[PDB]
């Protein structure tokens, strides 16, 4: 109100919109890294994937137990990126306890877990933080699905949620299944194939584990770094029309106060 | 002095804590005991009109808050609980408050007699 | 209006001295992330262990009192 | 009226049996029955000194004992029922104890609203 008041919260927003512009050309950098090495991540993602597109493979009527896995980061101000995934989670588990199943889930990102504390905090299986800071690597890919093996709980079916990026302006999240289990692998279709036991398809299928994940992983992280790009980008857009407004009314009232005290030392000396 | 010097560094540790209105970690252990505690702690501190409390009645309010029997209440009932509460004490309890003006001080044996009404009350006014 | 000497610029600090929205969210961030590390900086300071060799006794010098008191009992019974 | 003739009358037939209470359990029971109603309705009769009650709420003690809700208890926890049962009576059912000191005679619409308050307390009691 006064202009004391006024001048100081319109240098707030002075460091607010300098600061969101610093964080657009931070995070499009980044975006532009993560742009380039997707394509040599792609096509080995493509291949690990196409096995199971040349054979009928559905998981048929009923099975016991179940895995989720939900795919985010550990780093906000990205818009819906984490809001979409928590949504598409909730409707499949009300979904499939419908029919009985157990449903266990796991979260490779904080924000995953943060937000399913209240309502699942018990169908937790293991939760894996620092995730999103630096780029994701084949490693992580392994260290992840290492840790889904030797924990206990022997599953035998499941899926994996991720937001697959069409452009720089849209994503999606998407659903794609895991037919980990040997059995559930040993259909029709795979009677035609030659020499392999239970045995390499034990290695076999443990390893395609590690190369949805590593598919994953690397369209979440492109999906996220686009959207701090645009989010970053209205906020610094709100906060320069915001700083106009305030600039009319800084000046309307400093012109206010050189008139206000002009008017008292003139009625002063007159009365005198 | 005696019960309102840590009712007054308590709602001290709540006023830097809970400022956020947007949440992003769960620290249910470590300071939801602080962070909800003070909710209780300022509902306590709510007056209707024209309606003065004597200072022994004042003590028997806040001291059944600061030491922690009310944790366990919905926080929209808070108020309903203390009009029920100043009923119960200033028709059957008239010789404790009785001690805590004339003395001027509670004492050691006035502070676990005061202990076990505090808890017959809240055994019998939850339904 | 900054594109000169004579216009308002902004400094370093100007978001706390404001107060409003987030100045009162900026506070808050600081005390409730630097609220666990006041538990695990106390936590692994109880873990030194000439501590815990003197506790190691107290409850020993306890122990041996509280013997006294049967052994006590048990002369007069005798 | 409606609850002491009643009561009279089997607090009578105990005078008869009450020889028999010493060196007994060998009896009918029907005689095992007149030395158990009867030492219910005694315990209720026990009152403290410059306690004076108001009229209906002694129709509402009477009429848990001479009903049958007090069968199943311990005889030195009779004295203590009686005590717990009129603090839950008067501030949660203060609406309920100035229809009997209004109307006066007991309609089957509160008869049968009582028989919904000592079986809903009958459960929560022992403890």
């Amino acid at each position: 109100a006064t202009l004391k008041d006024i001048t100081r919260r319109l240098k707030s927003i002075k460091n607010i919109q300098k600061i969101t512009k610093s964080m657009k050309m931070v995070a499009a950098a980044k975006y532009a890294r993560a742009e380039r090495d997707l394509k040599p991540a792609r096509v080995y993602g493509i291949g690990s994937l196409a096995l199971y597109e040349k054979a009928d493979i559905k998981v048929p009527e009923d099975k016991k137990k179940h895995l989720i896995i939900g795919v985010s980061s550990d780093r906000g101000l990205c818009g819906a990126i984490h809001s979409s995934v928590a949504k598409q989670i909730k409707s499949e588990v009300a979904n499939l306890t419908a029919a009985g199943k157990e449903v266990k889930i796991v979260g490779v990102g904080d924000k995953i877990r943060g937000i399913l504390h209240r309502t699942h905090s018990d169908q937790f299986l293991v939760t894996f933080k620092e995730v999103g800071r630096k780029p994701p690597t084949f490693g992580d890919a392994s260290v992840i699905a290492l840790e889904l093996l030797n924990s206990g709980y022997e599953f035998d079916e499941g899926s994996i949620i991720f937001n697959r990026f069409r452009s720089v302006i849209s994503y999606k999240t998407e659903e794609k299944p895991i037919f980990s289990l040997d059995t559930v692998a040993s259909a029709e279709s795979m009677s035609i194939y030659d020499d392999i036991d239970a045995d390499v398809l034990r290695n076999y299928q443990e390893y395609s584990l590690a190369n949805i994940i590593y598919y994953s992983l690397k369209e979440s992280t492109t999906s996220e770094q686009s959207a701090r790009m645009t989010a970053m980008d209205n906020a610094s857009k709100n906060a320069s029309e915001m700083i106009d407004k305030l600039t009319l009314t800084f000046n309307r009232t400093r012109q206010a106060v050189i008139t206000k005290e002009l008017i008292e030392i003139i009625s002063g000396a007159a009365a005198l | 002095k005696q019960v309102a010097g840590t009712m007054k560094l308590e709602l001290a540790q709540y006023r830097e804590v809970a400022a956020f209105a947007q949440f992003g970690s769960d620290l249910d252990a470590a300071t939801q005991q602080l962070l909800s505690r003070g909710v209780r702690l300022t509902e306590l501190l709510k007056q209707g009109q024209y309606a003065p409390m004597a200072i022994e009645e004042q003590v028997a309010v806040i001291y059944a808050g600061v030491r922690g029997y009310l944790d366990k209440l919905e926080p929209s009932k808070i108020t309903k609980f203390e009009n029920a509460f100043l009923s119960h004490v200033i028709s059957q309890h008239q010789a404790l408050l009785g001690k805590i003006r004339a003395d001027g001080k509670i004492s050691e044996e006035t502070d676990a007699k005061l202990k076990e009404i505090v808890t017959n009350f809240l055994a019998g006014f939850e339904a | 209006s900054s594109d000169t000497p004579e216009g308002v610029r902004s400094g370093a600090g100007a978001v706390r001295d404001a107060g409003g929205a987030f100045g009162k969210k900026e506070q808050a961030d600081e005390e409730r992330y630097f609220r666990a590390r006041a538990r695990e900086q106390l936590a692994a300071l109880k873990k030194h262990h000439e501590n815990e060799i003197s506790h190691h006794v107290k409850e020993i010098e306890r122990l041996q009192k509280e013997i006294e008191r049967h052994k006590q009992s048990i002369k007069k019974l005798k």
